[PDB]
């Protein structure tokens, strides 16, 4: 078995460039900047499929 | 060590002084809420030119807020292009454009 | 101290619990070049009033 990838699901090379340090709320998050809207996600939580 | 003008006013002209000069880059931010101290440092011997010319990479760390530190230097191509022995066995940097 | 959900899901309906909340007003702000650290903080209870 494989699981086959949801339907709302974007796909997304890896690149060291992804990640990044930020300041979010008083800590150093580990930031991934997501490529479709350049939106940055310092929690690990919430971030897009 | 420190260098006193009292020296730097009445030495033989001959003597090698070694002055010292912070880069302060990477001094830590106070605190929000931390109460000031009260005195200021003061710098009263000044280079006439630049110091550091040999300098080649500068604060490799990344800040949390812009994209690259302030003052950040990266390596110049220079000191990674390994290009090719000449036949007469000259060092050459690579080509720019064909041909 | 903490309270675990399982007391706060099977206990007789009289007990009075003791939940304790940070004020996080005046945590410090880390240095702009220190590294991040890696897991997230999380609060499972919270309160219904002020």
């Amino acid at each position: 078995f494989v699981p086959d990838v949801p339907e709302g699901y974007v796909a997304v090379q890896y690149a060291h460039r992804l990640f990044s340090s930020s300041l979010a709320n008083k800590r150093n998050r580990v930031t991934y900047t997501h490529p479709p809207t350049g939106m940055a996600y310092p929690s690990p939580t919430g971030r897009p499929h | 060590q420190h260098v006193d003008a009292e020296s730097i006013m009445t030495a033989p002209k001959g003597k090698l002084f070694h002055l010292q000069f912070m880069d302060g880059l990477l001094r830590p931010e106070p605190s929000a809420f931390d109460p000031p101290a009260s005195g200021e440092d003061m710098r009263l011997i000044y280079p006439l030119q630049p110091i550091s010319v040999a300098r080649s990479m500068r604060a490799i760390v990344n800040h949390n807020e812009v994209d690259r530190p302030r003052g950040a230097v990266a390596p110049s191509s220079y000191e990674m292009d390994t290009g090719t022995l000449s036949r007469n066995g000259d060092l050459l940097y690579s080509p720019v454009a064909n041909g």
